[PDB]
């Protein structure tokens, strides 16, 4: 993940890690530190959420007794600024043959967190779904990509995500798999993407819209993740969206509407490929985007 | 948007660089002050000096007349971009006008001595 | 003899871009004419005098082809 | 000798104008499709 | 559900062959020319499929229906003259891919030399088995002096003559004969072309730089399929200039009279593919040496892999026996020229000078500059 | 036939229509111009006068 | 470790549309892909050209001579 | 969007409007550049050619 | 110190489709009908490279080249009656390698039945188009008759016949494209039948008793190709009697005439093997209707694949599905002797009712004679 946003958004700043690499690390004293302080943990640019047990009159007492007054006006006028990033489609391989399993990530750019879109390009992430090896189902598994990958034993593992900052996402699948099946796992990987972006059906979309609903309610189940959500959502969305607004925007979703936003954010675009270990056969880039643009349609 | 150009440029308070800035860019700007507040000090005292009777001898403008004089050929290192580039500009239109100027005098002669272009009222040549 | 089981190599990566997000000609008229004069200086001297004696002798057979068919003035010209 | 001189011509002026328009658009293509290959650029990570 | 390419034995085969094919990434413009020469054999396939459907083989009408190809039937003076300048591309990219194994040291792939030894065997005898068929003066005269350098062989060569003749001499049942061997033998060097491919595919393919590269390997597809497809335009704009434009410089002038015994050309020679044939043959003043020197100079490129003594496989890191392979390469231009032109002073000297130097560089010389290369090199 | 019968695959018949109805209009239309219908050809008015 | 791993610089190859970093590849995404494109289009009807000319050429050598056409014409019965 | 997005967005994207841009350019193709080839090639010889000489 | 036959690549290969691939051990003779059509293709090739070489291709001297080979060519006598009873031979090798594939359950390896079916449209054609080679008046008014049924479709027909034609009738740019197509078509054959044996090798042999035969294997050598000599030696005898007793029995004697347009003979009649296939062409009033019985009679034996409602595979467990092969085999059996027979009421109300039979039992009667096999078995 961290070599995928390397390789994703090249000469911006989301090409950095969150750890920061070993020459720089070496070199941080207290001065840069206290500048970043006192640059970047500005009061509006902050949330406090609490979730249960609380009471929001308390909270705001208790936040003018303590948390106000942090700091409002900067230092000479300079204020931070976010830039859109520039996605560069690309290929990092960093191959380690002695290394046991291969990690391969592809990510397509998704719209990101203020755009409208991300629970039509999260039902698509969530038809394609994402298997295990300690998965039980077997054969029978609804997602057709575990179940190919299950009965011809290409993969241990595989993940898609949809992974999102401010204009700018990373969407895509990230596999456990071996040094013999990199080429069948990427091929089955677009192929049931595509079958998804050219063949949506009503039975799968309402397959993935409930294992949508189930999955973002089993997330907020918690007061830890709901908090992570209260924060996220205050950061990114302004408001928070109460889950019966992201029932309205999920009972909207069909297979049409599906088909051409995935059309949008799918179809004939240049995705970032990244991995770890054997990557002998993975497909070289051009066979990875004649594999994306179908033959047929 | 308003696209930029190398000939119409982007302003300064429509550029993006100018609203995402950062301390060592403003220190940058306090440093630029700086340096111009000590240039304009001591253009302004040897402006309102009473003492001073000849001009101001511009030291900038004198580095600027020098590089634009006499800085060019102790500068010049050959490189087959430079040459290259300069043989065509210094030799190329000399054959392109010597290939017009021949190509027509060539189609003056051969019409003269054949007859064909008359000189009709043609008394100062 | 297929993928993955051709060579062993450790520790490399190999960072690439896509096809469409950078110039189909990467500066080809200039910077490319520089490549093509060094590769043809580092095996001209290897290809070339081989080919100087080829159009040598093409020229010496040819020239000795034009003398030998013409009849010579000295000998049967005072019998 | 050749009474098919008149159109041996036209259709090799045919030819050399049909591949006066394709050979740089097909160099082109191959030059799209090895950029990948002409902007590898590769890095070597040691462990130490 | 299942990958087809993996899983459809016909597809697997060509997912094998020229999809997923480990390629190296290296390979230059030199080794285009297998595919060049595998699409313009089934062009001359194709080419001569739709030019033996007017074609007519007997002593009386062979020319005749060389004619009415050429000019009476719609658009076959295309055809011939593509079949032609055709033959003389296959020429181009059979001498360019030997000089590519020659000047990159591909002589370690053995049985896939072997077997392309015997393709340029067998494209040599079906190009002599096909010059004769517009029965002209000099396909009569070339196939003449060619089948009557095999009597030169002792106590049975006369009887050879004889048995490829049909007869007393160059005739009818001789240009059937060759019109058969010449339709048959194309499918013979095709399937030769499949085994060449077959040898090929478990050893790899070789790179400029001369190395087991296995580390970088690309797929076929679709790098090398649209360096085929660039190859396959340049190598068309070459040959429809080569028709169009300029169609009788590389034949015979004289192959356009009709053919008669009662006359012969002054000077004989076959077409430009021959003519270092021809200047190894005319060399000896002994016949059977002749013989014996031109199958020798074929086959010494099948005894070439017991010639690499170097420790360094490519050749493009031995500068002195790039200097030897030039200079071989300007002394078969030599053989080129020199074998069209009749015995005269100081002809037969240049070709004798020149064969005992093309038979010197690939004997002695280029092993012991391996050896000289390897010693100076420090690999000893 | 009888697994291949249903509403999914009815749905899906009806996403893969458009596209496989403009590739038989390619199949026609490079049918068209590779045989050069006379009927077909002069009514485009670009090849109208006599080709 | 993983974090010192950055591409390096991308500025001679790519393209004047994508060279600045404070905007995004999608809005060019479009016109690069409608470049690329138009010049497989471009070689793809110049191909099918070379794929249907030939084709025509062969096709009409395997139909009917000309010395055929001129001898089945048959002979003018005319007014007498 | 630019000259090229507009195309690439309504004909270029799908396979099956690709393949009949290309077949509409085909045919355009055919005639355009047949008429194109004849006209330079007259032009390369008006009266050589059996046009105009055509009179007798 | 390692295997020869599986290390050498075209050792292993030959290996593993002809010394120790995994066959059923108990197949009939019937089985050899396979290795029989391959060695009967390549004595058909072997036998038509020493007949072309002395073979003329022009209208004028097609029957004298004919005639001149017969009698003035040593043994060529041997070798054309060699080929037309070897053309005789391998059609009567391919309607029991057929007659097997229908009989014994293997219509289910289906994409070996769709290039068979395709191989031996082929095979049907480069029958005719050689059989009219020899120009005989029969064989000249056979390709009339042969090609003028293809000129019933609307708006094509006269394009596709003309076309093949190369006039308003069969002249000598006809037989010259007949005998272009006549060379290469059987080298497709057999790069076909090479293909069809990979994908025969995808999946192996199958038994005549419908099972999966994996349990008992043993290996081709040394096991079946003394079966194969065997069954090469019993071809080679009835060939032989074919060549060197009955010569013109199986053939037609109407074919020794030269050719003549001006007049026709008493009946028109094609080849033994194409009587069945003219016969189901007369069967139809409808011209169109005709051709398309051809063409549909041709391909429904690929429709069997799709034909296959019973739970059983093979024919040996299944008593009045045999019922319906042999009197499918008693359908074609008639349809060849009507077809032999000429255009008079009452042969052409047999042909009528018998390829009315044929079409009944190959489409309606066998898959509702599986139903009611795996009725009275108790399947459902
Ligand atoms: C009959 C005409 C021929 C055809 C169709 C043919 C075909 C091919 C093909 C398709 C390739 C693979 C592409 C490549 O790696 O270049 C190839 C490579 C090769 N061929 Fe041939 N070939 C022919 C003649 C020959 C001859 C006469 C020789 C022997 C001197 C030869 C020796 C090789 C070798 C050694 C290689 C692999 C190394 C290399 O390509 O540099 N071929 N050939
Ligand atoms: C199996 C496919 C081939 C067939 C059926 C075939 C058939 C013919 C025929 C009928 C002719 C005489 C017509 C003419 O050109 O005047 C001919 C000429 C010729 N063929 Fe082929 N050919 C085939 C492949 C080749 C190949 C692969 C070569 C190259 C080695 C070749 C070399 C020639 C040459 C040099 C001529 C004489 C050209 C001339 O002067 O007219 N042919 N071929
Ligand atoms: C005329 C050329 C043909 C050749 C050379 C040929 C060759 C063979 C061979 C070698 C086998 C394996 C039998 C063995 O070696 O024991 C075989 C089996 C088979 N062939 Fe063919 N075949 C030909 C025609 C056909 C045709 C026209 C069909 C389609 C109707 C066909 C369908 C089959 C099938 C289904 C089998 C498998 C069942 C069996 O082994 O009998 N073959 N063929
Ligand atoms: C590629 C190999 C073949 C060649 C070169 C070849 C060549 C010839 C030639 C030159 C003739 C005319 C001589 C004659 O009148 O008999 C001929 C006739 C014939 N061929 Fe072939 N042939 C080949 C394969 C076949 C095959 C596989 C068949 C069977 C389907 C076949 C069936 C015939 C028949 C029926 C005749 C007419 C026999 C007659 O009436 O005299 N040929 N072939």
């Amino acid at each position: 993940f961290d070599y995928l946003h390397a390789t994703a958004f090249q000469g911006t700043p989301l090409a950095q890690a969150v750890e920061g690499p070993s020459e720089n690390v070496r070199r941080l004293s207290r001065t840069d530190l206290t500048d970043y302080l006192n640059r970047h943990y500005k009061a509006p640019r902050m949330v406090l959420a609490a979730a249960g047990g609380v009471e929001h009159q308390q909270l705001l007492d208790l936040a003018q007794k303590h948390l106000s007054s942090v700091s409002r006006v900067y230092e000479e006028d300079a204020v931070p600024g976010l830039t859109p990033c520039r996605f560069t489609g690309s290929e990092i391989r960093h191959r380690d043959d002695a290394l046991p399993l291969a990690h391969v990530a592809i990510a397509v750019e998704g719209p990101g967190w203020a755009n409208p879109d991300n629970v039509t390009l999260q039902v698509a992430n969530a038809i394609i779904g994402h298997y295990d090896c300690t998965y039980g189902g077997g054969v029978h598994l609804s997602s057709p990509l575990a179940s190919v990958a299950v009965a011809n034993k290409l993969c241990q593992s595989f993940q898609t995500f949809n992974i999102s900052y401010s204009d700018t996402g990373l969407l895509g699948a990230h596999f456990v798999c071996d040094a013999m099946s990199i080429d069948d796992m990427v091929f089955f990987l677009q192929g049931q993407w595509m079958r998804l972006c050219t063949s949506a059906t009503e039975s799968e979309v309402t397959r993935g819209k409930n294992i949508l609903r189930n999955a973002l309610v089993s997330h907020l189940d918690g007061t830890t993740p709901v908090c992570e959500d209260i924060g996220r959502s205050l950061l990114t969305y302004g408001r928070r969206i109460p889950l019966a607004e992201w029932e309205s925007r999920i009972q909207e979703v069909d297979a049409q509407m599906l088909r051409d936003i995935c059309s949008k954010y799918f179809y004939d675009q240049c995705p970032a490929v990244a991995g770890y270990g054997p990557i002998e056969q993975l497909p070289d880039y051009n066979r990875i985007r004649s594999g994306m643009f179908w033959l047929r349609f | 948007k308003y696209k930029p150009a190398p000939l119409a440029t982007l302003p300064s308070t429509l550029d993006p660089a100018e609203y995402d800035v950062s301390p060592e860019t403003r220190r940058a700007q306090v440093e630029r002050l700086s340096i111009r507040a000590r240039l304009k000090r001591e253009y302004l005292l040897q402006y309102n000096d009473p003492k001073r009777v000849s001009h101001i001898e511009d030291p900038a403008l004198i580095r600027w007349t020098y590089a634009r004089s006499a800085n060019i050929y102790p500068n010049f290192r050959p490189t087959p971009k430079n040459s290259l580039l300069g043989a065509v500009a210094g030799f190329g239109p000399l054959i392109f006008w010597y290939y017009v100027f021949k190509t027509d005098r060539d189609r003056k002669e051969r019409l003269i001595q054949e007859g064909k272009l008359d000189r009709k009222f043609n008394i100062s040549y | 003899r297929e993928f993955g089981n051709l060579a062993r190599i450790r520790h490399v990566i190999s960072y690439s871009l896509s096809p469409f997000e950078q110039r189909a000609f990467p500066s080809y008229f200039s910077k490319g004419i520089p490549n093509v004069l060094r590769r043809t200086r580092e095996r001209i001297l290897r290809v070339a005098p081989p080919f100087v004696v080829v159009y040598l002798i093409y020229t010496w057979g040819n020239q000795e082809f034009e003398q030998s068919k013409r009849k010579n003035p000295a000998m049967y010209e005072n019998d | 000798s050749e009474p098919e001189h008149d159109h041996r011509k036209r259709m090799g002026l045919k030819m050399l104008l049909m591949m006066g328009l394709l050979l740089p658009l097909t160099y082109a293509m191959k030059r799209h499709k090895w950029s990948v290959l002409k902007s590898r650029k590769l890095a070597y990570r040691p462990p130490k | 559900m299942t990958n087809m390419r993996k899983t459809h034995p016909l597809f697997k085969i060509i997912n094998h062959s020229f999809i997923d094919l480990p390629a190296p990434s290296n390979i230059s413009s030199w080794w285009n020319f297998g595919s060049l020469l595998g699409v313009c054999l089934m062009v001359q396939i194709i080419t001569g499929l739709f030019l033996a459907m007017h074609y007519t083989s007997d002593t009386m009408t062979a020319f005749s229906s060389v004619t009415h190809i050429c000019r009476d039937v719609n658009y076959g003076w295309l055809i011939r003259y593509m079949h032609a300048n055709g033959a003389s591309m296959f020429f181009i990219c059979l001498f360019l891919h030997v000089g590519r194994g020659l000047y990159y040291g591909s002589y370690t792939f053995m049985e896939t030399w072997n077997i392309g030894v015997l393709l340029l065997f067998a494209v040599m005898a079906t190009a002599f088995m096909g010059y004769v068929l517009p029965w002209g003066q000099m396909s009569f005269w070339g196939a003449t002096v060619i089948t009557n350098l095999l009597s030169a062989i002792p106590y049975i060569g006369t009887t050879l003559v004889e048995w490829i003749w049909g007869g007393f001499s160059v005739d009818k049942a001789t240009l059937t004969r060759f019109f058969a061997f010449h339709f048959i033998l194309p499918f013979i060097i095709a399937a030769l072309a499949i085994v060449h491919l077959l040898f090929l595919h478990e050893t790899g393919s070789n790179n400029p730089t001369g190395l087991n590269s296995d580390a970088d390997k690309i797929p076929f597809h679709p790098y090398y399929t649209i360096k085929d497809i660039l190859g396959i335009l340049i190598m068309f704009l070459i040959l429809m200039t080569l028709v169009l434009f300029f169609p009788d410089m590389l034949g015979d002038p004289d192959n356009y009279m009709p053919a008669n015994p009662l006359n012969t050309p002054p000077h004989i020679k076959p077409e430009w593919y021959f003519l270092f044939a021809y200047a190894i043959l005319r060399s000896i003043p002994n016949k059977l040496g002749g013989v014996l020197a031109l199958i020798l100079s074929i086959l010494i490129l099948a005894l070439m892999p017991f010639l690499h003594t170097s420790k360094q496989r490519s050749l493009m890191f031995r500068p002195i026996t790039q200097i030897l392979y030039w200079i071989l390469v300007a002394n078969l231009l030599i053989l080129t020229w020199i074998g069209g032109q009749p015995v005269e002073h100081p002809f037969i000297i240049i070709g004798q000078l020149a064969s005992i130097s093309y038979f010197s560089i690939i004997l002695i010389l280029m092993p012991i500059s391996g050896i000289i290369e390897d010693k100076m090199l420090k690999l000893y | 036939l009888s697994r291949f019968l249903g509403p999914r695959y009815r749905e899906l018949a009806r996403n893969w229509i458009p596209t496989a109805g403009m590739w038989g209009t390619v199949g026609a239309v490079g049918l068209v111009w590779a045989t050069d219908w006379r009927l077909i050809l002069d009514w485009v008015p670009y090849i109208n006068g006599k080709f | 470790s993983h974090t010192d791993v950055k591409v390096p610089d991308f500025s001679d190859y790519r393209r004047a549309e994508v060279l600045d970093s404070t905007k995004s590849s999608k809005e060019s995404s479009e016109a690069r892909k409608g470049f690329s494109y138009l010049v497989t289009a471009t070689t793809t009807v110049g191909v099918a050209y070379a794929a249907k000319n030939v084709v025509s050429q062969f096709v009409s050598s395997m139909s009917a001579s000309a010395d055929v056409l001129a001898m089945s014409k048959i002979e003018i019965k005319l007014s007498d | 969007p630019t000259i090229p997005s507009r195309l690439y967005s309504l004909l270029f994207r799908r396979t099956s409007t690709f393949a009949l841009t290309i077949a509409v350019g085909a045919l355009f193709f055919e005639r355009a550049f047949d008429q194109g080839a004849d006209a330079i090639y007259e032009h390369i010889n008006e009266g050589k050619l059996w046009k105009h000489i055509k009179h007798k």
